[PDB]
RNA sequence: UUCGAUGGUAGGAUAGAGGCCUACCAUGGUUUUAACGGGUAACGGGGAAUUAGGGUUCGAUUCCGGAGAGGGAGCCUGAGAAACGGCUACCACAUCCAAGGAAGGCAGCAGGCGCGCAAAUUACCCAAUCCCGACACGGGGAGGUAGUGACAAGAAAUAACAAUGCAGGGUCUUGUAAUUGGAAUGAGUACAAUGUAAAUACCUUAACGAGGAACAAUUGGAGGGCAAGUCUGGUGCCAGCAGCCGCGGUAAUUCCAGCUCCAAUAGCGUAUAUUAAAGUUGUUGCAGUUAAAAAGCUCGUAGUUGAACU
RNA sequence: AACCAGGACUUUUACCUUGAAAAAAUUAGAGUGUUCAAAGCAGGCAAGUUUUGCUC
């Protein structure tokens, strides 16, 4: 509702972000295999215990 | 094809059409596939018939082999078979020639143009030739 | 043709899809019974819910009512024949006490596992697709076939195939070639 | 609309015909004749879905056009002929005779009477009046007209025909202690005896009927058909004889028959 | 309070009918505002002709240029506003591009800090969105 | 209420009742229990969606009934039509034209243009259902069969069999395995037999038929609601997100790139209309002193409610 | 006369129960092994003669 705008400044960041490469990864089975795989490692193979945090997205 | 057995159920004799109908199930557990001519021969050997007046259809197999179900008809006085069995079954069994007819769409168009042409047509064509030659 | 073909949805999604207690419950249930996804849980829950609804409607009516006795006998007889309901305590009140486990314990998956010849629960799932199990005189391949009262003694192996023999071949012949 | 309809629909056909919902979108659509379209069984249905002598429309047409099936002593070549209650379908080729009667649930079942007991038919007279020249005549439920009846015959009486020489053989009055079979409503096909009759001016009349197993019910007059006297049914009733066993009775019976039989 | 007579159905029904118009939901649904006053005619999606581009200022506590577009509907010719989801695509979306518009979610209310916007672009020039941002599919020649 | 609105008498017309029409006679008929008028983004119903109960929304659509064949009007044949794949007249379209003229109606089956957010072959067959006819045989774009689609529904394939240092746990047992070998192999490729009017598909079935590009499963999110990041690089109240709160002024868990995980899975998301939420339409079951609302007071008619006893 | 029995007995209802009468499809739901299921209204005997049929 205001008569004001700089059309040149639109998309300023997108033109200046550097583009990086991606590392190739082997195939990971998906679907029922992924659901079965996560079930097999859901209670036994754990390293985030002692506290009960259960951080499935670790941060450092 | 080692040992196959045939069993008939719902047996019924129809004197109105001079035929005898049954539901035929064949057991073939030994990885055996069955044609229709051999089953016709089996039905011919049974009921002491000529094996030429036996008509079978259906014959659909179950899962993983085993038992196959179908319908079977036998006819006495084989002229009864010829006069009663439908033409498509007759041409399937090979006892009647396949009549050569043009496509249905073509028949429709030829009927339409024939209807539009009044009278016989030869006289109209001759008059048109008289006017146009 | 002239009349429509009736169809219905056999699975219903829950109202709350992100509650931890239920999510862990289905996670445990799927792992135990080798369920591919939550669709099987929804179908079993819906069937159990419909059975509960019929039981509640029948229990609403008074005792010795002809409609209640007839329908109550029908559901009890159907449940015991399917094996979900126990041979005792058939009084239209324990049908409500029936749980998802009772429905799932009559599945073809668990039944063959308790009968053996499985060595695992996921092994049965990879095994039914190869048509290795016959139920009586029919070789069933659907995991959710549900075994009946008399099919316990008739869950047998397939006559063909490497377990049954009869020239298995295929991969065996590939290995035999070289 | 804008003329009479000639096409019926599968689903729109009467339920007692017992026609499959699939495998076809059209129904026989019975032709005009002795019986109403809603209270008749077509000959094609009788010879295909009941007797199973034929399998297709071509087959039943061939059977009928061979001049073999006869209804009420006369050969019928009509495919969708309206054969209704109390019709003698005589197959002279094989040598069998059928009397169309309602089943225990009211549906048109298959009944087989002998060669004798097939040359007569009971008709409920619809109206009796004097026509031209003062002569008397009665019309029956099957659209049949009979001249010069007995003076004792009145409305709602059951008369006996011959189907090869016509004329009345016997007549049954409508009163207490008369065997009656219901031909309509929720009790169609049930056999019993008249007990009590009510009276309504300008409306339908209620008839109370008690069966052989001591069960009493009520029905409208138009649904009541007299079939004989007490202890003597003038027709061969089918299995069940109009007793109307309940669902529980059918269930335990079916369980009893099942096994070894 | 409310009447509680065995023959007060007429009074209860009349009162309910008269007071039912107070609710905004019932008033909207029965006055046909989704067809007459609305830019659409109850349609979930529609097509329009682009007019220009506007950097509408953001209200408090924000201040931004949202590179929205002013469009003219094909079926009616009325001028409305639309929002571009992807970033920096202003150069990609030009004028008279035969754009496709849909709603936003509030069924006819402004979104966030930008007043006067109720529609967003789903497809542009027939190529659609989510492809010109990842360079999966390029725009066609016109 | 004229040029028929209410009723009576008589007549005409209809197949028949009738203000259907005509001549006369009286002023009658409906209506706050809503007559009349207007809108309907209104064909009606069986029914469908949501589901404690009660309720709310939808029904263009496989069945039944009604109207229609661009718009009205008129009529012949015929038992039955105000028929339109019958005709006549007018209007709006479009049409060959020797400019004298003939003339036409796909809201029937395929197909075309345009409006469009939105919807398929100018295919095969009368074999099944039934219909029509002079009729056991003919015809039926009714109907059946097939072909293309992202979605309306139901069943499961993407695998599992071991060795493997270690985290271990407990000599029993899972894990990624820059690793391999043998196992169970199903879709496809292709002649068979069934299937079918003939074909497609389906069940059986000559045989070939996986080692990593294997024959790579994706859609949204990771601050809360509602599940999953103070992990790393780039911009820095800008670009932008953002359904709401809210974040972005160099330590950005919310901006865009890498990684991981989360919910669903051949499905995910978005927009709109509706339902539950909404005890925010309250009959069940709202609220009115101060949040929205007791009329300034009184009389009192329709309406509602109406002490006890046979 | 009335004493017994039989036909009508609501002055006129609302209300409740029950019955007759009344489309199918749909819904609930009975039975039945489309290999389960959405389905469908079919079906079943009998594993020693492969049964000129029987039974729901």
């Amino acid at each position: 509702g205001k008569v004001h705008g700089s059309l040149a400044r639109a998309g300023k960041v997108k033109s200046q972000t550097p583009k990086v490469e991606k590392q190739e990864k082997p195939k990971q089975p998906k679907g029922r295999a992924y659901k079965r795989l996560l079930y097999v490692r859901r209670f036994v193979n754990v390293t985030n215990m002692v506290g009960g945090k259960r951080r499935m997205n670790p941060s450092s | 094809s080692e040992a196959v057995t045939i069993r008939t159920r719902k047996f019924m004799t129809n004197r109105l059409l001079q035929r005898k109908q049954m539901v035929v199930d064949i057991l073939h557990p030994g990885k055996a596939n069955i044609s229709k001519n051999d089953l016709r021969e089996k039905l011919g050997q049974m009921y002491k018939t000529d094996a030429s007046a036996v008509q079978a259809f259906g014959l659909r197999t179950h899962y993983g082999g085993g038992r196959t179900t179908g319908f079977a008809l036998i006819y006495d006085d084989v002229e009864a078979m010829k006069k009663f069995e439908p033409h498509y079954r007759l041409v399937r069994v090979g006892h009647a020639e396949p009549i050569q007819k043009v496509a249905r769409q073509q028949r429709k168009q030829r009927k339409n143009r024939g209807k539009k042409v009044f009278g016989t047509g030869k006289r109209l064509a001759k008059r048109k030739s008289k006017q146009q030659d | 043709p002239s009349a429509p073909r009736k169809q219905s949805k056999t699975y219903k999604v829950p109202r709350r899809p992100f509650e931890s207690a239920r999510l862990d419950a289905e996670l445990k249930l799927a792992g135990e019974y080798g369920l591919r996804n939550k669709h099987e849980i929804w179908r079993v829950a819906l069937t159990l819910s419909k059975i509960r609804r019929a039981a509640r409607e029948l229990l609403t009516l008074d005792e010795k009512d002809p409609k209640r006795l007839f329908e109550g006998n029908a559901i009890i007889r159907r449940l015991v024949r399917l094996g979900i309901l126990d041979e005792s305590r058939m009084k239209l009140d324990y049908v409500l006490a029936l749980r998802i486990e009772d429905f799932l314990e009559r599945r073809l998956q668990t039944q063959v596992f308790k009968l053996g010849l499985a060595k695992s629960i996921h092994h049965a799932r990879v095994l039914i697709f190869q048509r290795h199990i016959r139920v009586g005189k029919q070789i069933v391949n659907v995991p959710s076939f549900v075994v009946r009262l008399d099919a316990q003694k008739h869950i047998d192996f397939a006559l063909s195939s490497p377990y049954g023999g009869g020239r298995p071949g295929r991969c065996k012949r590939k290995r035999l070639r070289s | 609309v804008r003329g009479p309809k000639k096409h019926l629909k599968r689903v729109a056909a009467p339920h007692h015909w017992l026609l499959d919902k699939l495998s076809g979108t059209y129904a026989p659509k019975p032709s005009p004749g002795p019986h109403k379209a809603r209270e008749c069984l077509p000959l094609i249905v009788f010879l295909r879905n009941r007797l199973k002598y034929a399998l297709n429309g071509r087959e039943v047409k061939a059977i009928l056009m061979q001049r073999l099936i006869k209804v009420d002593g006369k050969v019928r070549t009509d495919s969708t002929f309206p054969t209704g209650f109390m019709d003698v379908i005589s197959v002279d080729k094989t040598g069998e005779h059928f009397r169309l009667v309602y089943d225990i649930k009211g549906r048109f079942t298959v009944h087989r009477i002998t060669a004798e007991e097939a040359k007569y038919k009971l008709c409920k007279v619809k109206r009796v009046q004097l026509g031209a020249k003062g002569v008397p005549f009665l019309v029956t439920h099957d659209g049949r007209t009979i001249r010069y009846p007995d003076p004792l015959i009145k409305v709602n009486d059951t008369i006996k025909l011959n189907l090869e020489t016509n004329k009345i053989e016997s007549f049954i009055k409508f009163d207490t202690s008369a065997q009656v079979m219901v031909t309509g409503g929720r009790n169609m096909g049930r056999v019993g005896t008249i007990v009590h009759r009510e009276h309504h001016l300008g409306s339908f009349e209620i008839i109370h009927v008690k069966d052989a197993l001591d069960r009493e019910f009520a029905t409208r007059l138009s649904n009541v058909f007299v079939i004989g006297e007490t202890g003597k049914s003038w027709i061969s009733l089918p299995k069940g004889k109009g007793v109307k066993l309940s669902i529980t009775e059918e269930r335990d019976r079916r369980r009893a028959l099942k096994g070894l039989a | 309070g409310k009447p509680a007579g065995l023959n007060a159905a007429r009074k209860l029904r009349n009162h309910r009918r008269e007071e039912r118009w107070a609710d905004a939901h019932y008033k909207k649904r029965l006055l046909g505002t989704a067809y007459k006053s609305s830019p659409f005619g109850g349609s979930s999606h529609a097509k329009g002709i682009v007019v220009e581009k506007i950097g509408v200022e953001a209200k408090q506590p924000n201040s931004a240029i949202r590179k929205c577009v002013r469009v003219q509907l094909i079926k009616n010719g009325k001028k409305v506003t639309a929002f571009v989801p992807h970033d920096g695509c202003l150069n990609f979306v030009d004028e008279n591009d035969e754009v496709l518009l849909s709603g936003f979610g509030r069924k006819g209310k402004a979104k966030g800090d930008i007043p006067g916007v109720r529609f967003k672009v789903v497809k542009v020039a027939g190529v659609g969105l989510s492809a010109l941002f990842h360079e999966k599919k390029e725009k066609p020649r016109a």
